[PDB]
């Protein structure tokens, strides 16, 4: 009866083992679920090709850093 | 380091007052020690829940206020703003 029902709560346990967990849980909560778009500028910002007629080229045009 | 502590200190007072209250209704107790009786990762896990509104989280709304400061101040150090 008492040994089912009253197992270690979290104040029972040590400072250290409290905060692993709260840096498992936190990471698995909080980091994970942030989301931030990012892939369109990305792949925009490498498809162009910077000043590269200005720049020294003689030769045909150079791949851009997608490509 | 301090966050932990000061959320088992409030843990600690919250238990604090369900013993207190328990003997008003034993159906009460059930789900109210639900959360102590919890494994301590589901435990800390249904604390960190302050994000969006469900607001299922038994937790105080200061103790709320410096994780969601943390949690602001580190996007900016990563550059997510």
């Amino acid at each position: 009866v008492v040994a089912c029902f009253r197992m270690a709560p979290l104040y029972n346990l040590p400072r250290h083992r409290a905060v692993n967990l709260f840096l498992q849980g936190y990471e698995k909560s909080w980091i994970e679920t942030e989301e931030h778009y990012f892939e369109d500028k990305l792949i925009e910002d490498l498809a162009k090709p910077g000043a590269e007629p200005p720049e020294e080229d003689e030769g045909t045009k150079r791949v851009d850093p997608l490509h | 380091d301090d966050f932990v502590a000061k959320l088992q200190d409030n843990q600690r007072f919250r238990y604090n007052e369900v013993m207190q209250a328990l003997n008003m209704s034993a159906a009460l107790t059930a789900r109210k020690t639900k959360e102590f009786r919890s494994p301590p990762q589901e435990q800390i896990n249904m604390l960190l829940n302050f994000k969006d509104d469900k607001s299922e989280c038994p937790c105080p709304e200061e103790i709320r206020d410096q994780l969601l400061d943390f949690h602001e101040d580190l996007m900016t150090h990563c550059g997510i703003e």
